[PDB]
RNA sequence: GCCCGGAUAGCUCAGUCGGUAGAGCAGGGGAUUGAAAAUCCCCGUGUCCUUGGUUCGAUUCCGAGUCCGGGCACCA
RNA sequence: GGGCCUGACUGCGAGGCCUGCAAGCCGAGCAGGGGCGAAAGCCGGGCCUAGUGAACCGGUGGUCCCGUGUGGAAGGGCCAU
RNA sequence: UGGUGUUGGCUCUUGGUCGCGCCUGCGUAGGAUAGGUGGGAGCCUGUGAACCCCCGCCUCCGGGUGGGGGGGAGGCGCCGG
RNA sequence: GGGGGGAACCUGGGGAACUGAAACAUCUCAGUACCCAGAGGAGAGGAAAGAGAAAUCGACUCCCUGAGUAGCGGCGAGCGA
């Protein structure tokens, strides 16, 4: 029912064993089987319920040693926005007239940060939003210095927002990199929800912390390691 | 309650065990019987180095629970009462049965320990376990007649 | 008095303070009452809401 | 009920109030005490009949202090109690606490 | 005072574990007709009580509130 | 009867009437900020005389006054009710 | 009279709790049944295939579901939609 | 060694009502009357797991003061550190 490819990544996990932040980062790239670099994804469970709606741990860290992974953005600016988003990593630019750019059928970026002049982004918007890609300054993707966002866009930024089952969701990087880089990969969202906890709340905050990668096994983590 | 098992416990564990029970249990059961101990950390300090010595004389229990063993399998006790056609006008518990090895075969067991859920009132053969060690259930043919 | 006559406060509107108390016959005013009062608090006529007593 | 033979604890003399209302913690007016008249509350003393020395001697102590007594008795393991009447035996065992 | 039930069409109610507001009703927007009947019909229509959020959209799901119907409790 | 409006005001109050007290009643005027009116002016509920009940206890909101070693808080005070 | 102590043991069954192991999720669209939230262009089977049969479940009747046997290297996938 | 007695005087267990509230139940009378036990010429208390705001004191007992004060109270009567 699974993968010699993948059944051969749960040889060698151990299902109820406790792991830390450094041992299970050696076995995120060692049972890193799929046939291109994997993401090394930190799946936690957070103890807060997304049904109160003040529960919401939406944010975003730029996790040191990068991501391994590719963020395009679609840059919209204007007004002396335009050159100073096209430069610091953006590619996408623009600036305002590339919603129209947006037929839709044109998804050749991995993010989408606008100005806070904008505006005329948000009602068209319908489709744009129903990807999760909306801009929103709720998680980096909106202001001034839209070109400063967009540079450490670049540096492997991940967003975390909790959803209807209590769960957050931001690998830390690809499966090219090590436990001792992923180490700082890995704490970089635990801590980073541990200053974003909204406060009022029964029980532990993190209810267990998994670490999967892009076809791989589930990997029962220790956090706060 | 935590307690020191002087035996093995079919719902409790083993001999040298330190379980927890509730009070009735062991306060009104084990201890008296000597079944266990109170959990006391005199008791604690002199466990070690005796669970030895407890597990010495339980295996004394093996030891003669099996020369009695083989030596009482093979005989069948014949219980002389009164009774009738289909009904014993006494009883017979397992004290009487003890009686009946000691005066009449001489042969001495503990009646406590011998299994009675019944005490019987009908003639004929009747086999029963007695256990004296745990795990060592011995079946018994006692007779009784009139 | 009346259970269809009942009381009412009038908070104001903006400092949220309830200024001053009157009554009505809900009966045949079903609607919260609404009046610029002068609010002290403000210190200025200000239009009140009619908050329940 | 008598005192406790271990810790002595004694029937004490209680009141019994009755009141009514509603608490002013909960919005209520205040708990307007009805009427107060004496009680005794009394020890839960029960019987705690040990085997010392072939004897059965029956306690009525307290019952958060019936384990108390099994420490009494382990403490009568260091005695000479033989062949002492219950009479002896529990005075000695008194003579423990 | 607390806890219970309801608020949806001009009415009663349905009402996805959110993708659909609907069953009838009142009619009528129409067409017949000098008027009016049987009639034709799509149905007309509605914040799914209001306030904010879940959402790739929330009558629903969530917090708050309003009113109403009910019980329980106090009553200086 | 119509127009507009909410003065069915806030803080007060010279003075008085009535009166054992307590209560009760009238109120110029002043200031804040308004209503109507051209303004003069009036508007501190109702043509008036009944339509009501001291204090205590407590609730609700404001207050931010006190907050028991300190800061908070509990809890109170004061205002409205 | 209910809780509780005194006051225990076995078991039969029921209501919670947590383990786990599983299945479960369906406008249209979208092949089909799409539970969300993350990565995903890759996956799988000689740690035996698309295929066929048998078995049960769900079943929204389109189907999925899990298990066996012949089969057992043949299926899909972001991209298509 | 104890028993029992000792005017009042002391604890320790128990512990009223009349009366005041101009009724009366909370309350006050009052932990009083009285009963019982125990002592002793005294008893008790007595060497801080105290006081309580000063980084202040320093076992206990009793006098004055604090003070009718803080407070408690059908916030009444009263009680009252
Ligand atoms: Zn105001």
């Amino acid at each position: 029912k699974h993968g010699k490819r993948y059944r051969a990544l749960l040889e060698k996990v151990d299902p109820n064993k406790v792991y830390t932040i450094d041992e299970a980062a050696r076995l995120v790239k060692e049972l890193a089987t799929a046939k291109f670099d994997e993401t090394v994804e930190v799946h936690a469970k957070l103890g807060i319920d997304p049904r109160r709606s003040d529960q919401n741990v939406r944010g975003t860290v730029s996790l040191p040693h990068g991501l391994g992974k590719q963020v395009r953005v679609l840059a919209i600016a204007k007004g002396e926005k335009i050159k100073e988003a096209e430069e610091a990593g953006a590619d996408y630019v623009g600036g305002e007239e590339i919603i129209q750019k947006i037929l839709d059928g044109w998804m050749d970026f991995d993010a989408v940060v606008a100005t806070p002049d904008v505006g005329a982004v948000g009602s068209k918007g319908r489709i744009l939003g129903p990807r999760g890609l909306l801009p929103n300054p709720k998680a980096g993707t909106v202001g001034f210095n839209i070109g400063e966002i967009i540079r450490e866009i670049k540096a492997g930024r991940i967003e975390f927002r909790n959803d209807k089952t209590g769960a957050i969701h931001a690998p830390v990087g690809k499966a090219s990199f090590p436990p001792e880089k992923l180490a700082d990969n890995i704490r970089a969202f635990i801590r980073a929800l541990e200053a974003h906890k909204p406060e009022g709340a029964k029980g532990t905050f993190l209810r267990s912390v998994y670490v999967t990668t892009t076809m791989g096994p589930s990997v029962r983590i220790n956090p706060h390691s | 309650m935590k307690v020191i098992l002087l035996e093995p416990l079919e719902n409790l564990g083993d001999v040298g065990q330190v379980v927890d029970v509730k009070p009735g249990y062991a306060r009104n059961y084990l201890l008296p019987r000597g079944l266990a101990v109170l959990a006391t950390e005199s008791n604690l300090k002199a466990l070690e180095a005796r669970i030895r010595a407890q597990a010495k004389r339980l295996a004394e229990r093996k030891a003669e629970a099996e020369r009695l063993k083989e030596i009482l399998e093979n005989l069948t006790l014949t219980i002389p009462v009164r009774a009738g056609e289909t009904k014993i006008y006494g009883s017979v518990t397992a004290k009487d049965i003890a009686e009946a090895l000691s005066r009449q075969h001489g042969v001495t067991i503990d009646p406590k320990r011998l299994a009675l859920e019944k005490p019987i009132k009908e003639l004929g053969e009747y086999v029963l376990t007695y256990k004296p060690h745990p795990e060592v259930p011995i079946q018994l043919k006692v007779s009784v007649v009139a | 008095a009346s259970e269809v006559r009942i009381k009412l406060l009038l908070e104001c509107t903006e400092c949220k303070r309830r200024n001053y108390a009157t009554e009505k016959n809900k009966r045949n005013t079903p609607n919260k009452l609404e009046l610029r009062k002068y609010c002290p608090w403000c210190r200025k006529h200000t239009v009140h809401r009619e908050v329940k007593i | 009920s008598k005192v406790c033979e271990i810790s002595g604890k004694r029937p004490i003399v209680a009141n019994s109030i009755q009141r009514r209302g509603k608490a002013k913690r909960e919005g209520g007016v205040g708990k307007k005490t009805t009427g107060i008249s004496k009680r005794r509350q009394y020890p839960n003393l029960q019987k705690v009949r040990v085997r010392v020395a072939g004897q059965e001697i029956t306690f009525r102590v307290a019952a958060s202090h019936i384990p108390k007594v099994y420490e009494l008795v382990e403490r009568a393991k260091g005695l000479k109690l033989e062949g002492l009447s219950p009479k002896e035996i529990k005075k000695e065992l008194l003579k423990l606490l």
